[PDB]
RNA sequence: UUCAAAUGAGAACUUUGAAGACUGAAGUGGGGAAAGGUUCCACGUCAACAGCAGUUGGACGUGGGUUAGUCGAUCCUAAGA
RNA sequence: AGCUUAUCACCCCGGAAUUGGUUUAUCCGGAGAUGGGGUCUUAUGGCUGGAAGAGGCCAGCACCUUUGCUGGCUCCGGUGC
RNA sequence: GUGAACAGCCUCUAGUUGAUAGAAUAAUGUAGAUAAGGGAAGUCGGCAAAAUAGAUCCGUAACUUCGGGAUAAGGAUUGGCUCUAAGGGUCGGGUACGAUCAACUU
């Protein structure tokens, strides 16, 4: 009925860049997903576990991919890591972070 | 644009003399739940129209692609 | 008017082959009194008239 | 900073008229980013890695360019 | 100085104001003054239908029931309610007359205001009657 | 140089009007090369000339607007500014009412709720006044069949 | 209307970018009928014209460009010739 | 291009005052109402063919370069003086 | 979007930024305004300008060809925010309601 769905993550490509960290990352989402209005209403209808390279967000919830891109630019802002690190989809539900054309 | 339903009907337009030409087009679509299939379409030239037939079952396509003739000149996709 | 007839179009053509200087060789002739092309046209001064 | 961070964004967006141009359509110069960074605090050696029969009428009837 | 302040403010066309309307709640006699006027022909009303609060003159007994229900009046009953700032309490705010101004904010809350309660609400329990 | 031409011609090729195609100043001697539409596709992928997308036009303050047009307010009279014919006109009225109270009687007509004969008289009673709404007709179908009851027990 | 840059012997006026505004769907937008006849587009280029200016133009010089069994005419008749 | 779809109109059985059907608008009925069962015009709509291979939105490689190639998704609804 | 509205005002797609310019703010102008107390004493003459105006409710004269006169005159009111009441469909009843659903009007 409320079938869950899994959306993944790669933070690889910032991580070894040095000016990202997932840590930081995944305890930032847990708090902040909204389910039917307050915030940490959730009992245990999202997960959030990472990799150190993949952040897998299980939500049997509503929950949808324009709203995880969502949460992502809120943390990229507040880091100042905007103007620089983008978020992208490559398949359905997988998704991933890439630099722009910083070339001379 | 013809559409045939009948397997036999399309059979004997491939043998009347006048096609030269047709084509195999393969696509992927879905029954109601169920699952990703494909679906197979033969279309023949003639002079004045455009046959097409319409086979949803995989099987049936391996059948019905050695049987064209082979002067018939057959493009894929 | 875009919807012409053809012999309103031929004497569009008559007049778009004379709008034309005078060739530079004429200059260059043995008692060559012609200057300039003294019956020239032009489609913003001078309605030719049909 | 917080004053001047928006006093910084006054001049930067101007919404109400045009737009503001794509940062994945345009392009960095590596420049002044790696100038903000710095001010962030991660080191820059390992992005330094990655760094390193026309006829005219007039002029066909005379030949030589004198005349 | 503008245009809209000099048409409804000037010193020809000024209301009576917000001092002498308290008093006349204050006793019994100028209600009852006031209500049962003598017919006059110059008056609006031929003088009859007044309210007491808004100092004005209605036409019919009709527009009575339209004008107390409405937030042009209920405005008014509001603005009435405390010390009706003679100017005693402009010099008490100076620092001059205080035992002048302490006296009568003492009789407004003994014996004036309760009186004056009393006075309105004998007006609504009249207007409700002959209306 | 003079860039009038591949300033309308990037504007023919991406399909969208001139205000929008932006031309970057740096390249000015790659672009003014360009003297077809072929090269201004290869001049547009590469990342020289982009589109410049639509201009905001939100409309969050029209439905936070709208939305407290649902619960009831700007309704006073010094919002409106037009007749009751104008907003709302009393055919429309009359035929969102007359239509309910046809449709009810024939609906119970066929369930067997009523006969045929009290049919055409709450029909045509109908069609003039005395039925303001829907709530006010079933009250007098209970009033009537008991009066049909009352008189069938005497 | 404003600022830098390129072009140029030269820039309030040309081109690009960044700004600021306006026409606001009975428009300063997108096509057409009469009417005009190459003004449409490119290359070169400024003595004259564009009541200021000019590197630019509806200017000047040289060239390029309108494809129909189905859209029109052609056919029919109206008031009438 | 194929199959199907409608107010009006029409036929058959049936015989109606205790008058009935019915539109926003009062007209129809022994010259046969209401009802029950049918026929037709295809304005128009629905699905399939045309037809996804096209178009659109993105992502990824190529690269002085003729500039392409490879991938994904292109779905399902709701309302009205 | 506001509103009775293709009104007026502002905006999106599209298009234009062309109409000689720079510096100062004398008189008189052309265009547009405000003014203490009095209110037509001005003047050929209330010329012009000011005043009234949209909307709901109350109320309306002489006269009249009975249709009009009529928006006659005249009088109350209008914002905001939380509310309550009335006005509908589509389904389920042996041949009273319950469910669900969606509108802006007063």
């Amino acid at each position: 009925q409320k079938i869950a769905k899994t959306f993944t993550v790669d933070v690889s490509s910032p991580t070894e860049n040095g000016v990202f960290d997932p840590a930081s990352y995944a305890k930032y989402l847990i708090d902040h997903i909204k389910v039917e209005g307050a915030v940490g209403n959730l009992g245990n209808a999202v997960t959030v576990t990472e990799d150190g390279t993949v952040v897998t967000v299980v939500s049997t919830a509503k929950f949808s991919g324009k709203y995880l891109k969502y949460l992502t630019k809120k943390y990229l802002k507040k880091n100042q890591l905007r103007d620089w690190i983008r978020f992208v989809s490559t398949k359905t539900n997988e998704y991933r972070l890439a630099f722009y054309q910083v070339t001379p | 644009a013809r559409e045939i339903t009948d397997i036999k009907q399309f059979l004997e337009l491939t043998r009347r003399a006048d096609v030269k030409t047709a084509t195999v087009k393969i696509n992927k679509k879905l029954n109601k739940a169920g699952k990703p299939f494909r679906q197979t379409k033969f279309k023949v030239r003639g002079s004045s129209s455009l046959y097409t037939l319409v086979i949803n079952d995989a099987g049936k396509a391996k059948k019905l692609i050695q049987s064209l003739p082979p002067t018939l000149k057959v493009n894929r996709l | 008017a875009a919807q012409k007839s053809f012999r309103i179009k031929q004497k569009m053509a008559k007049a778009k082959k004379q709008n034309r200087p005078l060739p530079q060789w004429i200059r260059l002739r043995t008692n060559n009194t012609i200057r300039y092309n003294a019956k020239r046209r032009n489609w913003r001064r001078t309605k030719m008239n049909i | 900073r917080q004053k001047t961070m928006i006093a910084e964004a006054r001049n930067r967006k101007s919404l109400k008229n045009k737009a503001i141009m794509p940062r994945s359509k345009l392009t960095k110069s590596f420049g002044k980013m790696e100038e903000h960074m710095s001010t962030l605090g991660h080191d820059m050696s390992a992005l330094q890695d990655k760094q390193n029969r026309q006829t005219d009428r007039l002029l066909d009837g005379v030949a030589d360019g004198s005349m | 100085m503008g245009r809209y302040s000099v048409k409804r403010y000037k010193t020809k066309r000024r209301t009576r104001d917000l001092d002498l309307i308290y008093n006349d709640l204050s006793t019994k006699e100028s209600v009852q003054k006031l209500l049962n006027q003598p017919l006059d022909e110059t008056k609006p009303g031929l003088g009859q239908h007044y309210c007491i609060h808004c100092a004005k003159y209605m036409e019919t007994a009709i527009a009575l029931k339209t004008h107390l229900k409405g937030k042009v009046h209920k405005r008014r009953v509001k603005e009435l309610r405390g010390v009706p700032y003679t100017q005693e309490v402009s010099d008490a705010a100076a620092g001059y007359n205080l035992n002048k101004f302490l006296n009568r904010v003492q009789e407004i809350t003994q014996s004036v205001g309760p009186e004056k309660e009393s006075n309105e609400a004998l007006l609504k329990e009249h207007l409700d009657s002959t209306l | 140089a003079n860039l009038r031409t591949q300033k309308r011609l990037a504007a023919s090729v991406v399909g969208v009007g001139k205000r929008k195609v932006w031309l970057d100043p740096n390249e000015t001697s790659e672009i003014a090369q360009a003297n077809s539409r072929n090269a201004i596709r290869k001049l547009v992928k590469n990342g020289t000339i982009v589109k410049k997308a639509v201009t905001v036009h939100s409309k969050s303050r029209t439905r936070a607007h709208a939305q407290s047009k649902r619960e009831g307010r700007h309704s006073g009279y010094g919002k409106r500014k037009g007749t009751r014919e104008a907003r709302l006109p009393s055919q429309v009225v009359w035929i969102r009412r007359l239509r309910v109270l046809r449709r009810l009687l024939a609906k119970y007509r066929d369930a067997g709720k009523i006969d045929k004969h009290l049919y055409h008289v709450l029909y045509k009673e109908s069609k003039g006044n005395a039925f303001k709404h829907k709530r006010a007709l079933v009250e007098h179908i209970i009033q009537a069949k008991a009066d049909a009851q009352r008189e069938k027990a005497l």
